[PDB]
């Protein structure tokens, strides 16, 4: 998931 | 298909033309020729993304080649800048496109 | 992932999926309305595959995986004479 | 490098450990593919009891002895302990 | 006598007294100076026993230390870490800084300097107000310390302590005749530091003291950067200094609902549209006076709306999300101008979100939109470029048709990062050359797999000669990894790394599509690295030579055919054949090797070192060398 890793 | 395209587009072209000069026809071709890119890109297989636009700019700038080379003296010698641009972009889709307006930039 | 494999014995045979997408008709299995996507369980029975047979071919999907490039000494499988002919038709069904 | 099969009643899980890997990651992988808490899982060798301290490189788990090719096998009873309840899978003879 | 300095230093560090005392007994003068004041290494740290005694706060120690042996206070060492290497600071430093009021008593009582300078001239008492301890900061003040000290970049004892939430010590601080108008290095006062840090309190007690509101060296005032924080009450505090005339507050208030358009953890719709409520009625009331916003022209990438100027157009918007989040970003952009450092984030964080449910293009175009203002901003762009090729790996893996020009353009910003970083390394120093190699890597991996993703793709002639030019592009610019690993050698490697997300299921090397299109793109064949290794010695160690023969022999007969040398020798004396491991690898390239006498007389002319300087042709003495 990009929301995730977004950081 | 291409059949279809190139008798629509020889009418459409054949229509711009009664009713616009040299300058606002390069205009709305140029913005067929982006719609026909964008509605031939979700409509069709990848592979015809090409022939569609080629069949599409030999029917409004290929046939009509003489319309734009004669008012090509008259874009350039008068620095129109807009136009130009416009003209550069048309004529350098079609095989003798740009040398005669190389020739007249020159000149 | 882990996928499940049930002989006609009823002896769960839970095996990593890529090992066992190896042979053919168990990733055609998972496949169409088979896929289950909720990978919750993602099993398979055999109706006809005793469970001595499905530990061979479970054997072998480990060692197919391990020895798929490894064209230096490729080591013999161990097949027995009495599980034979079961683990041809096994092989044959599955296309392993 | 070192292969295993996990048994439990029934169940058998055919998993690839290191050549020298604590038994705490392998019970966390049989936990994970079967959702159950560690302190019913007892990991057995030809009956005989494991904790969850040693390792597979001096528990008798060789490279030369876990091929593939016929992976060894260990031992699992579950307590709602159990002893071992491995069931052997079937023999028709020719 | 470096063993029993060792010891008094590990006694003072662990507070053991009687350890301390029976080390120290029966010493002289100097045999106490020597085990009191050496600086012993530990942990990274340089550090004196009195020293690592007041970091640890161990006042018994400090106390027994400095009644009796009457050590000078003045000692030297590095203190603490994470991005704080700061060296020369004393026992009171120490104590300050780990919040130990006795220990400072004590360290004071007996005569260490207040106002000591460290290297990057940290006063103690930032230290002290840095920790949060009140008691610390009054005694160093009514001890004469002075706040106005700053470091070299001009950052206070009120700003230091203003970033962290302690409302007593800037309180105690203003009370003290602090200055509010001291500016930092890039234009900044301490009220754009309360701003950010999101503290009611020390905002209300700075505009109290009559802070003097001026901009930053940027150009943002500090009502701004609270708006960009999502912090409602800090902004809603600043009216009644009543210095803001109309335009900067309903602008900063404009700004707080574009950052409550788009936040991590400060997303809501309810509240967004009632802030944009307010400050709609507050610009449209008056009429007369109203004040109207430069709307800039329609952005492709932000959407095709253009603005919202009518406030039914507002009203009938409040059912959709995304119209909502364009609109806060276009006013964002607006007020910051694009060109501030905390622009392109929410629009990052908005285009996730917007991708995280299958949604695609315009997650495409707001990224290609932060892309364009981080490369105004000079800002590196390698973690964009990496979560974009994750997004098209994970488009590939579901079957979607990637659109192509949106490849063009990304790899046109891919290969213009690559530059940047090319002269960044270039230009920085061994400061932070590990971290701009890294970023450097970083770009050519990503660079690698949007072009494998491109060669999964199909398009169009025009899209993929435009594409071909751009990797000759950079091709041309010719990149090096710290390794030596050009362009070509990383498409061959199977040891490039590829992320843990979906690129793995699409992006997997060695490539036989990547390998030739950058074939076809004229690169180096025969590039060496620094090891030695050419594209075809690094290649034929490949470790899978079977299960995808196919995408090894066509990479082998792909650098054959094209210019490979393969019987280039490597620095190590050693012919592709030699580096093989392989039977499969070793030959598949004897099925290529056209034997030569060139490289037959090469071999012979190196084997037994002949003098080959200036008796054969040029281009004949690097084929000597290839051999």
């Amino acid at each position: 998931k990009h929301s995730l890793d977004l950081l | 298909f291409l059949t279809e395209t190139g008798e629509y587009y020889k009418q459409e072209a054949s229509n711009l033309l009664q009713e616009s000069n040299c300058s606002q026809y390069m205009e709305k071709v140029l913005g067929r020729l982006k719609d026909e890119e964008i509605r031939c890109r979700k409509y069709l297989h990848p592979s015809s993304y090409t022939k569609v636009i080629h069949e599409c700019q030999q029917r409004m700038v290929a046939d009509h080649l003489q319309f734009l080379h004669a008012e090509c003296h008259n874009i350039i010698r008068q620095e129109k800048k807009n136009d130009m641009a416009n003209m550069y972009v048309l004529l350098r889709a079609v095989s003798t496109g740009l040398p005669h307006m190389i020739q007249e930039l020159q000149n | 992932m882990y996928v499940k494999l049930i002989s006609s014995d009823g002896h769960e045979f839970i095996v990593k999926r890529e090992h066992a997408l190896t042979s053919g008709t168990i990733k055609a299995m998972l496949s169409g309305p088979g896929q289950f996507a909720e990978n919750e369980t993602n099993e398979v029975n055999f109706r006809e595959i005793p469970s001595h047979v499905l530990s061979k071919v479970c054997m072998y999907f480990t060692y197919k995986v391990r020895y798929t490039n490894s064209s230096t000494e490729i080591p013999e499988f161990p097949i027995a004479p009495e599980i034979a002919l079961e683990l041809l038709m096994a092989a044959n069904f599955l296309d392993c | 490098d070192v292969f295993l099969m996990i048994r439990r009643h029934k169940t058998t899980i055919f998993t690839d450990a290191k050549e020298s890997s604590t038994v705490f990651e392998l019970k966390r992988i049989v936990e994970g593919i079967l959702k159950r808490p560690p302190d019913e899982q007892r990991l057995y060798k030809d009956d005989q009891l494991l904790d969850d301290g040693k390792t597979l490189g001096e528990c008798g788990f060789t490279s030369q002895t876990a091929r593939p090719q016929a992976p060894a096998t260990v031992g699992l009873a579950f307590r709602a302990f159990e002893a071992l309840c491995i069931e052997p899978f079937s023999s028709p003879p020719e | 006598m470096e063993g029993l300095a060792g010891y008094v230093y590990k006694a003072a560090s662990e507070g053991k007294v009687l350890t301390l005392a029976a080390l120290l007994l029966n010493r002289s003068e100097s045999d106490i100076r020597y085990l009191l004041g050496y600086v012993s290494q530990q942990g990274g740290q340089r550090s004196t026993p009195l020293i690592i005694a007041a970091r640890n706060g161990h006042a018994k120690v400090v106390r027994l230390l400095l009644e009796h042996y009457r050590v000078q206070t003045q000692q030297t060492g590095t203190v603490r870490f994470d991005g704080y290497v700061i060296d020369g600071a004393t026992a009171l430093w120490c104590a300050a800084g780990a919040g130990h009021f006795e220990v400072v008593k004590l360290l004071v009582s007996h005569g260490a300097n207040v106002n000591h300078t460290t290297v990057t001239n940290s006063t103690p008492l930032r230290a002290a107000c840095f920790d949060g301890r009140l008691d610390i900061v009054k005694y160093l003040v009514e001890n004469n310390a002075n706040i106005s000290i700053a470091n070299k970049y001009d950052n206070t004892c009120l700003m230091i302590a203003a970033y962290k939430g302690h409302t007593d010590v800037v309180r105690y601080l203003l009370e003290q005749r602090a200055d509010p108008n001291a500016k930092a290095h890039c234009g900044a006062t301490a009220l754009h530091f309360a701003a950010e840090a999101g503290h009611i309190d020390i905002v209300k007690e700075l505009i109290k003291w009559r802070a003097a509101i001026v901009v930053n060296g940027h150009g943002m005032t500090p009502l701004k950067v609270a708006a960009e924080s999502c912090k409602a009450d800090v902004v809603e505090l600043l009216l009644s200094h009543a210095d803001c005339d109309r335009r900067s507050r309903i602008e900063a208030l404009e700004l707080l609902g574009a950052s409550f358009a788009n936040d991590r953890e400060n997303y809501d719709i309810i509240k967004t549209y009632h802030y944009l409520y307010l400050a709609m009625l507050e610009r449209f009331q008056d009429g007369d006076n109203i004040l109207e916003k430069e709307v800039l022209p329609p952005i492709h990438a932000y959407g095709n709306r253009t603005e919202c100027r009518n406030p039914q157009e507002l009203e009938s918007i409040r059912q959709d999300r995304d119209a909502l989040h364009m609109e806060g970003l276009i006013v964002r952009e607006r007020i910051l101008g694009a060109d501030n450092i905390d622009v392109s984030h929410p629009i990052i964080y908005r285009g996730a979100v917007y991708a995280d449910n299958m949604e695609f293009e315009q997650c495409i175009k707001l990224w290609l939109h932060a892309l364009h203002l981080r490369q105004k901003g000079n800002r590196n762009t390698h973690k964009d470029l990496l979560r974009f090729a994750q997004v098209f790996s994970q488009m590939i893996h579901l079957n979607e048709t990637v659109k192509a020009p949106d490849i063009e353009c990304v790899l046109r910003c891919s290969v213009l990062e690559i530059e940047q970083s090319m002269n960044r390394v270039k230009n920085i120093s061994d400061a932070d050359v590990h971290n701009a190699m890294d970023n450097y890597e970083c770009n050519l991996y990503t660079f690698l797999y949007l072009v494998c993703i491109s060669t999964k793709t199909q398009c169009s002639e025009e899209d993929q000669c435009k594409i071909n030019k751009q990797i000759y592009n950079l091709i041309h610019l010719d990149p090096r990894t710290r390794e030596g690993f050009t362009l070509l050698h990383l498409a061959v490697n199977s040891n490039t790394p590829v992320d843990d997300f979906h690129t793995n299921d699409v992006c997997s090397f060695p490539n036989a599509l990547v390998t030739k299109l950058l074939l076809d793109c004229g690169a180096e064949v025969n590039a060496v690295d620094n090891e030695g290794n050419s594209a075809l010695h690094i290649i034929v160690q490949y470790n899978r030579p079977i299960s995808d023969f196919l995408t090894l022999h066509s990479i082998i007969i792909s650098l054959v055919e094209a210019g490979a040398h393969t019987d280039m020798t490597n620095k190590q004396n050693k012919t592709p054949l030699d580096k093989s491991t392989t039977g499969v690898s070793e030959i598949l390239l004897k099925t290529q090797m056209k034997m030569s006498l060139k490289c037959l007389a090469a071999r012979a002319v190196r084997a037994n070192d002949i003098n080959y300087q200036d008796q054969i042709p040029r281009t004949l003495e690097e084929f000597v060398g290839f051999h």
